[PDB]
């Protein structure tokens, strides 16, 4: 079938310019209105531009004229958003998609996987790993806060991943500071304190930070 | 290709004038351009 | 500009029939067609109405597209609701300048558990994080259905609307949901307080979770 793979984008800082490339498989391409859509993580889908099939014809949402560029190539199957004057708000996954003749070019039928695109001053920086020390069901819960990383993402696993029961790592929070933080957490038995032990184990790639953290009870 | 200007009917059938009203069914035409509720929009014959 | 706005959350019990609404906020909803589409977690959406009330092939045809014009809105009703069904549904059409317009999205759980309401813990802030120059509480919010809630933080009495950071409920392992929160406070303001709560609200119920600066 028709499947389209967006490449392209990434990391950006405001004012800064991005490319984001799709290339369709398939036989339609020449005949199709194409569009791109952007989805914020957990935020609802928002149309961003679209192009006529002879590239003629093209619109863009009022939040990016003026910005952003849709061009297309017939002969390569390629579609292109050209991303220029980014601001903080532009972060988003972009989605390529199709408006086929059997809809009456009215509706987007095939979607790409999506490309991520950030934009941000942020630098490059590694957590900082705090312990969350536990306190009828005598259960406790014990965790670790992964604080000030960027950018994304941060793995956490218990005592080396032996540790599966009761965890929970929570999405994470973007602060003003313009770093991400996260928490994780493990529920155990009130039992188990004093002779078991407990390590969340902290990965963050884009600063070839590794951290293991023994999470003690407290007093 | 004739391009024919069509809307829908005050199977389907479309109302369209030519380059002088004549009765389509959408299975012999094609849309050019998003079709539109309400209003009309282009298309070519199946044919050509 | 525009809005199409549709409910937030919508939710049903299997076998039953949910409407999801979609209401032009200026301009005619007749002036151009509405289409849904439904987008299943962690999947690209795909469409279910087009042309108003038109289903592909393929889309079952408890699937429905209504319009209403003295309303000025549009529906999709959902029939016989099954568990694939739990999905976002996103209503779209276009505005006066032809430029295409998704609606704010609507939620629709699949109601498939028992009511469950949630366990709380807030951390103080470690040691070590006050040894830094910093100090954060940590509210998490675990195991609890439906997967909605709103949290309420207080310093003393006192509201705090300031330093909070929350996330939204996601499912856990065992199927039910949590959620955490965040209050970035200085050692200073940390100290300063009596206490600090953390008050969290599930369908109308209030547990609270309070920390006090002596440990
Ligand atoms: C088609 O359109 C023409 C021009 O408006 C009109 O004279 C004719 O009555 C229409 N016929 C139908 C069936 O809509
Ligand atoms: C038809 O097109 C006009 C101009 O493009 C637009 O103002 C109107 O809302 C559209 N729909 C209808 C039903 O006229």
């Amino acid at each position: 079938q028709v499947q389209l793979v967006e490449s392209g984008g990434g990391l950006a800082k405001p004012g800064g310019s991005l490319r984001l490339s799709c290339a369709a498989s398939g036989i339609t391409f020449s005949e199709d209105y194409m569009h791109w859509v952007r989805q914020a993580s957990g935020k609802g889908l928002e149309w961003v531009s679209r192009i006529s099939y002879d590239s003629d014809n093209t619109w863009y949402a009022d939040s990016v004229k003026g910005r952003f560029t849709i061009s297309r190539e017939n002969a390569k199957n390629t579609l292109y958003l050209q991303m220029d004057s980014l601001r903080a708000e532009d972060t988003a996954v972009y989605y390529c998609a199709r408006a086929p003749v059997w809809t009456g070019y009215t509706s987007l039928d095939v979607w790409g996987r999506g490309v991520l695109v950030t934009v941000s001053s942020a630098s490059t920086k590694g957590p900082s790993v705090f312990p969350l020390a536990p306190s009828s069901g005598g259960t406790a819960a014990l965790g670790c806060l992964v604080k000030d990383y960027f950018p994304e993402p941060v793995t956490v696993s218990w005592n080396s991943g032996a540790l599966t029961s009761g965890v929970h790592t929570f999405p994470a929070v973007l602060q003003s500071s313009g770093l991400y933080s996260l928490s994780s957490v493990v529920t155990v038995p009130s039992s188990s304190l004093g002779t078991q032990t407990y390590i969340c184990n902290v990965n963050h790639k884009p600063s070839n930070t590794k951290v293991d953290k023994r999470v003690e009870p407290k007093s | 290709c004739v391009t024919l200007e069509c809307r829908q009917v005050n199977e389907e059938i479309k109302n369209c004038s030519f380059n002088v009203y004549a009765l389509f069914y959408r299975l012999d035409i094609v849309p050019l351009e998003e079709e539109r509720k309400g209003n009309s929009s282009k298309y070519r014959l199946i044919n050509c | 500009q525009v809005v199409f706005s549709q409910p937030h959350s919508v939710s049903g019990s299997p076998g039953q029939t949910v409407t999801i609404s979609c209401t032009r906020s200026s301009g005619s909803i007749d002036n151009e067609y509405v289409r849904w589409y439904q987008q299943r977690p962690g999947s690209v959406p795909t469409i279910v109405i087009y042309k108003d009330n038109q289903r592909p092939s393929g889309v079952p045809d408890r699937f429905s597209g209504s319009i209403d014009s003295s309303s000025n809105s549009a529906s999709l009703a959902i029939s016989g609701l099954q568990s694939e069904d739990e999905a976002d549904y996103y209503c779209q059409s276009s505005d006066d300048n032809f430029n295409w317009v998704f609606g704010g999205g609507t939620r629709l759980t699949v109601l498939r558990q028992p009511k469950a309401a949630p366990s709380v813990t807030l951390f103080p802030p470690s040691s070590e994080e006050l040894q830094a120059n910093k100090a954060t509480l940590v509210c998490l919010i675990s195991d609890f259905y439906p997967g909605a809630v709103t949290v309420a933080w207080k310093a003393d009495s006192s509201p705090v609307k300031a330093g909070v950071e929350t996330t939204t409920p996601s499912k856990q392992s065992n199927n039910k949901y949590a959620a955490s929160s965040y209050l970035s406070l200085t050692p200073e303001q940390w100290k300063s307080h009596r206490s600090y709560s953390c008050q969290v609200t599930h369908e109308g119920s209030t547990v609270e979770k309070t920390v006090a600066p002596t440990e």
